[PDB]
């Protein structure tokens, strides 16, 4: 029953300095790797930062610099400091961690605001009556291993989580509507049938291929 | 006398990245020109000292260490770096004497099945201390609970294997990797 707890925001106008405090239960920092992910408004989600169980850490390549991830194993508490900021780096911070071999993104916290290989889905935004079997398909260009493949369940007003985590055997909680399989560089998602939490948006998702891990921009399926 | 680093280097069998075969030479000795010039192995960047004066350079001993890692680890093996491999793996000490050889053997590597003799290492408590491998099996628990030393969903099993196939993007097929190290001892330097 692991949970995730933080907190922060405000802010609306540039604040040099920010700190969330990310707390967790079940597991410790320096037990396994700590991952941050954020939402910009209504855009696509990107990686920034991991840190490295012993100390090592890697920021986010799009802007080098301007943040310092510290590791605390005293308060078991994951604070990621700010320098200062401008415009544009507003979003909803989740701290997350991750294996990225058995489990991608396992479990994550509520998040909050601040204020101040490529994957491409074809089939794009689908509305659709419930009862029809959908599908979806997510397209790269490096023709990558399916093992590396995973796919992301995203609710409005719920912090998203995963349903397969290798693209072939699905995760706890397995559905019997969604299903993971691929050849090539593209890998199915197929769907059987439509529920009200089942109509939402979805990510293709890749990892392993480089300490950075690349998200796609996301369609809507309702 | 001619040295087996040739036979070492033209070798079938390479031992994967948690446990790296080592090898050592002794009262013999070795043209090294044979790697200087064009080899199979494509690459031939590395850092120890000026590659020419080589042959006036006198040296008590040599290692050989060689290996199978991925093609952007070939870029992270050099010493005085971080990744996840070197950190947790093989790390080189810094000033080290000797240097690196890299190359694609990807006709060899690949396989239909997908060769999984290849293994690597990603859960530890901390890093390593360079030049000193730990070939262990033990059962890795991270979180809180201590697991009693079966599998379970927070401990994990630190060794998995490699994905490979025929046919690959370039910079992810596996790539056989050697590398050597150049000391000076006390003892008449049998080189
Ligand atoms: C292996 O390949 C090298 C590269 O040309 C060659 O010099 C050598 O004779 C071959 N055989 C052995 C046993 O090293």
């Amino acid at each position: 029953e692991v949970q995730l707890l933080q907190s922060a925001g405000g802010l609306v106008q540039p604040g040099g300095s920010l700190r969330l405090s990310c707390a967790a239960s079940g597991f410790t920092v320096s037990a396994n790797y700590m991952s941050w992910v954020r939402q910009a408004p209504g855009k696509g989600l990107e990686w920034v930062s991991v840190i490295y169980p012993g100390g090592s850490t890697f920021y986010a390549d799009s802007v080098k610099g301007r943040f310092t991830i510290s590791k605390d194993n005293s308060k078991n508490t994951l604070y990621l400091q700010m320098n200062s900021l401008r415009v544009e780096d507003t979003a909803v911070y989740y701290c997350a961690r991750d294996l990225s071999v058995a489990g991608a993104f396992d479990i994550w916290g509520q998040g909050t605001l601040v204020t101040v290989i490529v994957l491409t889905q074809s089939p794009g935004t689908l509305s659709l009556s419930p009862g029809e079997k959908a599908t979806l398909f997510c397209r790269a260009s490096q023709t990558f291993s399916s093992n590396y493949l995973a796919w992301y369940q995203q609710k409005p007003g719920q912090a998203p989580s995963l349903l397969i985590y290798g693209g072939s055997t699905r995760a706890a909680g397995i559905p019997d509507r969604f299903s993971g399989s691929g050849s090539g560089t593209d890998f199915t998602l197929t769907i059987n049938r439509l529920e009200p939490e089942d109509f939402a948006i979805y990510y293709c998702q890749e990892y392993g291929s480089s300490p950075r891990v690349t998200f796609g921009q996301g369609t809507r399926l309702e | 006398n001619l040295c087996p680093f040739d036979e070492v280097f033209n070798a079938t069998r390479f031992a994967s990245v948690y446990a790296w075969n080592r090898k050592r030479i002794s009262n013999c000795v070795a043209d090294y020109s044979v790697l200087y010039n064009l080899a199979p192995f494509f690459t031939f960047k590395c850092y120890g000292v000026s590659p020419t004066k080589l042959n006036d350079l006198c040296f008590t001993n040599v290692y050989a260490d060689s290996f199978v890692i991925r093609g952007d680890e070939v870029r992270q093996i050099a010493p005085g770096q971080t990744g996840n491999i070197a950190d947790y793996n093989y790390k080189l000490p810094d000033d080290f004497t000797g240097c690196v050889i890299a190359w694609n053997s990807n006709k060899l590597d690949s396989k239909v099945s997908g060769n999984y003799n290849y293994l690597y290492r990603l859960f530890r408590k901390s890093n390593l201390k360079p030049f000193e491998r730990d070939i262990s099996t033990e059962i890795y628990q991270a979180g809180n609970k201590p697991c009693n030393g079966v599998a379970g969903f927070n401990c994990y099993f630190p060794l998995r294997s490699y994905s490979f196939r025929p046919t690959y993007g370039v910079g992810h097929q596996p790539y056989r990797v050697v590398v050597l190290s150049f000391e000076l001892l006390h003892a008449p330097a049998t080189v």
